[PDB]
């Protein structure tokens, strides 16, 4: 079943509107929204009870990735990501794309940070996957969408050796 | 054909204030203010001289749509429309005490049946982008990126 | 640009020079079929503060005044006569209009005006200190033309909320 | 049903005549005032070499047809929101009805006022020309 | 262009107004100039200031006829003024429409010729007023009152009457400055 | 009922809908949280939950009222079967049904079964002795009413995640605002 995007959108500025007057610095509402975020990721592997039964078992790096931009979106936010581009600069870097955060969205157009929430949720996933990242979001790409903004999933070496050896 | 459109605060104060289409602006911003705040008290003088006399449709335009039912209007004693030679101010109060005005270079019993229409429309828009937004402080100016593009588009729908 | 409105309304009694007090600063006419206002610009933190005063009076139309007016207040700049004393005696029984009209947060002050004119005066200083404060009420006062300190007390008026905006 | 009430505004901000359908004056006052803010508002609010007037006003049950002079004579009335602008009545009104019974026959002045300095709130209905009240109660009788 | 002004003036003559004969009124007049300078023992000066003060009365009078029937906004320049007043308010009560000439930097004045004057231009002057009379002062005077009952306060008079022999006929209307209107109950 | 039909007529609009998981485990993140944050003093908890619920309604009603322009309710009965078949219907996908009446007419409870706000009882042994995990509700509740002049008292009493069975609030509109927008008789 579902909810209205309304009561989220509201719990969500409260949420955000709560963060705001606690943190002093940017960064430490970045940093913490994103925790918030991040048990929020780990729980959706938990719930574990398109068939990529993947559980624990191996599957390479853009598995995950490809599944979780498409998969994800669609099941969180209600609409498939929109493009998954591995970096062409750093082996470890990645980029995920989405155009209007089923989310952030009702937000004004400078304040990336209330979009670092929903990347905080992908930081946790992949953590928890076994393949720990390092989610940081951007607003920018602005092609003809004044919000579509790209999430840094930045990985660890570990998840970097362990491909390496296994391709 | 809307020039003008403007929410008070649900207190009788400008909060809101965007004349676009023309580009000729005559009105000075602490001005425009007062001008909110008149037609707070005139709205409000002209409830209690009401006579000893001791609903709406819905035509699919402004921009399927919000709302596509006959609603039901509050306001059955406020000042619903003053009309000149130049225009013809519609201001649309909500039961939360807020009162949207569209003010229409065109002059003028169907034309306010429009700015019924759009404004309720306009206060459904400000439900979504006032109101969810966290960094908003209640009666107080709206400095929202997102609200314009959503009004200006939805006038120049109607126009 | 501004970006915080602010509604003080001088609510008092009409024998009060009141309307003279904000001419001096007010930013930049006088036409009361409700209540005129003046509008002040005042920077606090680059967020431009545009307080605006509503400067209500009312021997008829106390019941239209109060009603509609009176709830957008972050402020209430009440004034009495330091000439006619029948003014000061109104406030006591004005102020009961705050308590149902305004909710209990709003801050308000006391005021004193005709303070050139003490060679004809009536109501003394003490009197008034002792009311205010029994109200949990500010006053400080100013003379009824050369009186600066007025303006200060807006200026702190505002500076209040925006502590409250937080 | 028709018009619920006539009003004229003297040019001293001053209310000379009345209509229903002391304790009524004040009632006007603030009429005086409806029309007077809104008035200028209008003037205000408004773009061009005209120089734009309030034609009507309208509320949620009534309605205020309002016409103005350009020597300040309001002649205002209330609606009950079911014919047009009684614009024409009222230009009417004060053509014919005014000119020659209160204005022509200069053995009774103008309700002007009492040289006092206190024109707008002194000053009382002092229009009362038996034929006026005649002619215009008549001249309104079904609308 | 719905209503051109001097068509307004004409179509408001011919179409719809009531009339009465020229002769009637000019002997009327007539009464009134002369019986003033018998009772003023020609001192045609002490005349001129009653007609004058006569067309004030009178004109405050009929600016609220007039604005009954053209019905026009109260128009803020002395000019929009010189030419409601020309076209519109001679049009409309002596069928005639004087000139609008003689303006000054500022347009502080401007004149009002008029070439057919049907109020007086047959009259013969006595070799007596001939030096003091304006004849036509209540005319004058109308205007005056006419102005201020609409604001403008202005100043009319006389420079030339063809009858005192001068080579035309022209009233200068001034501008002194226009009136404001309000209305103080609170805080006085 | 009339009123009944609305909420689901509603339902389908132009401000969508989304998955409860997701929803749930943003509110479930708050109330955690916010455990860590006053030291388990679970009581703080459902006075803060309160309190956030309650700037979060007071926006939300305009988001109702321009949903779904409606009439200032007469009383009580008027208001409350409103709330129940309607407001929550358009928000939540649920329409407590209204029961246990009060005679001066100042209350009744909204009995509930499908609580998304909590599909997952993780009710630790130290605060299901004493914990609403609900309160954002009641305070969107308050905020809600209170801003329609209804000021009223809502609270909880049982809850599934806690004890026994029914989970109820219960409404007291103890008074009636003044103040309130000027509209004829009202």
């Amino acid at each position: 079943q579902e909810a209205s995007l309304s009561a989220m959108a509201f719990l969500f500025q409260e949420m955000i509107s709560q963060l705001h007057r606690t943190c002093k610095t940017a960064g430490d509402f970045e940093t913490k929204l994103s925790d918030y975020g991040h048990n929020i990721g780990i729980r959706l592997l938990e719930l574990l009870n398109y068939i990529t039964k993947m559980r624990r078992r191996d599957l390479k790096i853009l598995d995950i990735l490809q599944f979780i931009h498409g998969t994800l979106w669609s099941y969180l936010f209600n609409h498939v990501s929109d493009d998954l581009v591995k970096s062409s600069e750093r082996d470890n870097e990645y980029m995920i794309v989405d155009n209007f955060p089923t989310l952030t969205q009702f937000i004004p157009g400078e304040n990336v940070s209330c979009e670092y929430f929903v990347c905080g949720i992908i930081k946790g996933f992949l953590f928890n996957a076994g393949f720990p990242c390092g989610v940081t979001a951007h607003r920018m790409p602005q092609g003809g969408h004044s919000q579509r903004t790209v999430y840094l999933i930045q990985f660890d070496r570990q998840v970097l050796d362990r491909e390496g050896l296994r391709f | 054909a809307i020039e003008t459109i403007l929410v008070i605060n649900k207190s009788g104060g400008l909060i809101y204030q965007r004349n676009f289409t023309n580009d000729e602006q005559k009105l000075n911003s602490n001005e425009y203010l007062i001008l909110a705040s008149t037609l707070h008290g005139v709205f409000a003088i002209a409830s209690q001289l009401t006579p000893k006399a001791l609903i709406p449709y819905i035509p699919y335009v402004g921009m399927d749509d919000f709302f596509k039912e006959p609603f039901t209007n509050w306001n059955k004693s406020g000042l619903r429309q003053l009309c000149t030679d130049q225009f013809t101010m519609f201001i649309y109060q909500t039961l939360t005490g807020l009162k949207f005005v569209a003010i229409s270079s065109s002059v003028m019993n169907l034309a306010i049946q429009i700015a019924d229409n759009f404004l309720r429309k306009v206060y459904c828009l400000y439900s979504d982008y006032v109101m969810k937004d966290p960094s908003y402080s209640m009666e107080m100016p709206i400095r929202s990126n997102l609200f314009d593009e959503k009004v200006k588009k939805m006038v120049e729908n109607l126009q | 640009e501004y970006d915080y409105l602010f509604k003080l309304l001088l609510i008092g009694n009409s024998g009060v020079g009141k309307s003279c007090l904000l001419l001096r600063f007010s930013d930049d006419y006088i036409s009361t079929i409700g209540v005129d206002f003046k509008i002040k610009t005042v920077e606090l933190d680059g967020k431009t503060v545009k307080l605006q005063i509503w400067d209500t009076a009312g021997q008829e139309r106390f019941r239209t005044i109060t009603s509609s007016y009176y709830r957008g207040s972050h402020g209430i700049i009440i004034v009495y006569d330091v000439t006619d004393q029948e003014s000061f005696n109104g406030v006591k029984m004005w102020l009961q209009e705050i308590d149902r009209y305004a909710t209990s947060t709003v801050l308000k002050l006391l005021v004193g005006n005709k303070c050139d004119l003490k060679d004809k005066r009536v109501v003394e200083y003490d009197v008034a200190k002792e009311f205010a404060d029994a109200n949990k009420m500010p006053f400080l006062e100013t003379s009824a033309l050369d009186s600066t300190n007025v303006e200060d007390a807006f200026l702190t008026m505002a500076r209040q909320i925006k502590e409250s905006m937080s | 049903m028709g018009i619920y009430s006539f009003w004229i505004f003297d040019r001293h901000c001053n209310c000379i005549f009345d209509r229903e359908w002391k304790q009524n004056e004040e009632d006007a006052k603030l009429l005086y005032g409806m029309i007077f803010s809104l008035r200028s508002i209008t003037q205000k609010l408004s773009k061009g070499s005209v120089k734009n007037d309030i034609r009507s006003i309208s509320t949620g049950k009534y309605r205020v047809h309002t016409y103005c002079t350009a020597s300040g004579l309001w002649f205002v009335l209330l609606s009950d929101f079911k014919q047009q602008s009684y614009t024409q009545v009222l230009q009417y009104i004060y053509s014919h009805i005014y000119v020659k019974y209160v204005s022509n026959n200069l053995l009774s002045p103008y309700d002007f006022a009492e040289n006092e300095n206190e024109m707008r709130g002194q000053g009382t209905r002092k229009i009362t020309n038996r034929n006026f009240i005649s002619v215009l109660e008549s001249f309104l009788a079904p609308m | 262009q719905s209503r051109s002004l001097k068509a307004m003036g004409e179509e408001i003559w011919k179409n719809k107004t009531e009339k009465i004969n020229t002769e009637l009124f000019t002997l009327t007049y007539g009464s009134i100039v002369a019986q003033l300078c018998q009772d003023y023992e020609r001192d045609f000066n002490k005349v001129n200031d009653h007609l004058y003060s006569m067309g004030y009365n009178i004109g405050c009078r009929l600016i609220e006829d007039f604005l009954a029937r053209t019905a026009l906004p109260r128009c803020e320049n002395l000019v929009k003024t010189s030419e409601v007043l020309s076209k519109c308010a001679f049009k409309i009560f002596l069928n005639i429409t004087p000139n609008i000439t003689n303006w000054s930097h500022n347009k502080d004045t401007f004149s009002l010729i008029l070439d057919e004057n049907p109020l007086a231009d047959f009259v013969e002057l006595p070799m007596d007023a001939m030096k003091s009379l304006w004849y036509s002062n209540i005319l004058c005077g109308v205007l005056k009152g006419s102005l201020e009952m609409v604001q403008l306060d202005c100043d009319v008079w006389f420079v030339s009457d063809i009858l005192r022999g001068d080579s035309q006929t022209e009233i200068k209307v001034k501008l002194n400055r226009i009136l404001k209107d309000e209305i103080p109950i609170g805080e006085d």
